[PDB]
RNA sequence: GUGGGAGAGGGUGGUGGAAUUCCCGGAGUAGCGGUGAAAUGCGCAGAUACCGGGAGGAACGCCGAUGGCGAAGGCAGCCACCUGGUCCACCCGUGACGCUGAGGCGCGAAAGCGUGGGGAGCAAACCGGAUUAGAUACCCGGGUAGUCCACGCCCUAAACGAUGCGCGCUAGGUCUCUGGGUCUCCUGGGGGCCGAAGCUAACGCGUUAAGCGCGCCGCCUGGGGAGUACGGCCGCAAGGC
């Protein structure tokens, strides 16, 4: 039932606030712009919660996608 | 008469009618179809067979305008969205690329009564 | 908003003696600071109306206060009420 | 005096002149809001997700800065009124916090 | 008091993108739309589909939850400011300062009223198209109020947990939000699920009681007549108590 690795295990020791650090956030987004479901991005209530409002951010510095296209459909 | 042979293919499926809308490398529409362009006329337009001579007949009719290869776009959940771009594959132009695209808001406009839960 | 030298400040004019924090007058003391602050917030932004909930409440709960310093020692009562200016 | 973080995206097709002239603009705004520098990061230009302003890259900076709360918003209202600047976006800083420590 | 903490709690100003709609330009040919099937409707004055540009209003996708905050009605992009509530630890200060609360006062979804302002989408009334044995209605296309903002009224509801507030007491287990800790766990405050004792007419409730108690407020006394009449009070009116 949709499984993998969670994104949480494949960082070290990362700020999970750094809205600039737009190389780790990505990570954290689907193909489309699409923020990643906790059970993927494997945090804690608090942890997403807080990773929300940081890409959101960088949503708005232009440094993180608000939505892409799917490739191959 | 000009010549393109390579460029976009738009679908623009749709629960009432698939059409099929075919454009140079920079969006400016070449040729384009539909179920009906194809004989059809009422609900008809929908099956994935119209959708198929739709797909069809707008590349046979972009064959002749000079074309070999083109990228596919899709955008609508058509009731023959898929056979718009099976037909493309068995058509004959090398589909470089099948991107899908629909249009979502954000949550923005309320919907028409039949379409109820987000305002 | 009210920060922590701004708070002292008043608890230092306002102890019946040194490290006290509890003293009803150093409460209803801290009760208006706040309670005046919160009316100026309100006499802009007058559509705020939880804020004024909590008014509402710091209000009785100065006015509970008071209630019971002019119990006890109706004295120390009149001097809150001057120090503070309360009542008019 | 609360300390702020401020965001800075202008044009990236500027050369040192206009570069320069905003830069100063910038700071010769910093001083009238009773804002202090603590520190300036400059990361040039970057690949934008989306394009901002019709362009597909922007230059960044990015200011750790002291100030009066009540004129921060006006700080802000003051610097977006370059044509040049098209992003400006003010956060007060706040202590990393840290997941898979 | 000090030191921490979570949060769509509230008010104000600013701002970001997706989408709809309309306008401008390029390209482009015979339909688009819509339905169970159709027609009304729009298109040769060039529509739909496609690309670039602009304007405007309204709502904030993924995150989102079985989740969080609030006294309730309710609250969801982002940032800043202004502000309320509340939880924990430390055991530091005051020394019964407490609880409830008829009147009174304030808040109160939606629709609705007044005056200005705005108006994209939706949409009562309404204009048409269909459907049926009939057409008023469900289905389709248009569309005004309204929906949106400021200020002022309106004071109702399946305003629901159909469960008034406070406190003390009475097995556990499991999931979770959020704090502290000698951090396989313990402990404090929320939110759910099973379930002891017990209660219940049954359903079910069961440390978030509908259990065992105490205080205080509201309310009930067959159904219809009827939330009607009369009288009063509030309201500009609708109409409310
Ligand atoms: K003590
Ligand atoms: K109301
Ligand atoms: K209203
Ligand atoms: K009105
Ligand atoms: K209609
Ligand atoms: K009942
Ligand atoms: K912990
Ligand atoms: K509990
Ligand atoms: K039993
Ligand atoms: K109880
Ligand atoms: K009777
Ligand atoms: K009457
Ligand atoms: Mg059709
Ligand atoms: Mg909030
Ligand atoms: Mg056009
Ligand atoms: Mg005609
Ligand atoms: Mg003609
Ligand atoms: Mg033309
Ligand atoms: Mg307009
Ligand atoms: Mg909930
Ligand atoms: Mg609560
Ligand atoms: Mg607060
Ligand atoms: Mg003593
Ligand atoms: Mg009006
Ligand atoms: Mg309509
Ligand atoms: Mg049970
Ligand atoms: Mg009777
Ligand atoms: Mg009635």
């Amino acid at each position: 039932p949709s499984r993998k690795a969670k994104v949480k295990a494949t960082l070290g020791e990362f700020d999970l606030r750094d809205y600039r650090n737009v190389e780790v956030l990505k990570r954290f987004l689907s193909e489309t712009g699409k923020i990643l479901p906790r059970r993927r991005t494997g945090l804690s209530g608090k942890e997403q919660r807080i990773l929300a409002k940081t890409i959101k951010r960088a949503r708005i510095l232009g440094l993180l996608p608000f939505t892409e296209k799917l490739v191959r459909k | 008469k000009r010549q393109v042979a390579s460029g976009r293919a738009y679908i623009h499926a749709s629960y009432n009618n698939t059409i099929v809308t075919i454009t140079d490398p920079d969006g400016n529409p070449i040729t384009w179809s539909s179920g009906g362009v194809i004989g059809y006329k009422g609900s008809r337009k929908g099956t994935p067979y119209a959708a198929q001579l739709a797909a069809l007949d707008a590349a046979k009719k972009a064959m002749a305008y000079g074309m070999q290869s083109v990228d596919v776009i899709v955008r609508g959940t058509g009731a023959g969205r898929e056979q718009a771009i099976r037909a493309l594959q068995a058509s004959g132009l090398q589909v470089k690329s099948i991107v899908d695209d629909t249009p979502v808001p954000h949550n923005g406009c309320r919907p028409k009564k039949k379409f109820r839960k987000a305002s | 908003p009210i920060t922590k030298e701004e708070k002292q400040k008043v608890i230092q004019e306002f102890a019946r003696f040194p490290g006290d924090t509890g003293s009803t007058e150093v409460q209803v003391a801290l009760l208006t600071l706040r309670i005046n602050r919160l009316s100026e917030h309100l006499k802009v932004h007058k559509k705020d109306h939880h804020s004024h909930r909590g008014l509402l409440m710091m209000v009785g709960q100065r006015r509970r206060l008071l209630r019971y310093l002019q119990r006890e020692d109706p004295e120390r009562y009149r001097a809150l009420i001057e120090k503070l200016g309360i009542r008019g | 005096m609360r300390r702020y973080e401020v965001n800075i995206v202008l044009n990236p097709n500027l050369d040192q002149s206009q570069l320069a002239l905003e830069k100063e603009i910038i700071q010769r705004a910093l001083e009238n809001y009773g804002a202090r520098v603590e520190k300036v990061e400059e990361l040039g230009l970057r690949r934008l997700a989306y394009p901002i302003a019709k362009d597909p890259q922007g230059y960044f900076l990015w200011y750790q800065v002291e100030m009066p709360e009540d004129r921060v918003n006006d700080l802000a209202r003051e610097l977006r009124i370059r044509d040049n600047v098209r992003r400006v976006m003010v956060v007060k800083s706040q202590e990393p916090f840290l997941a898979n420590a």
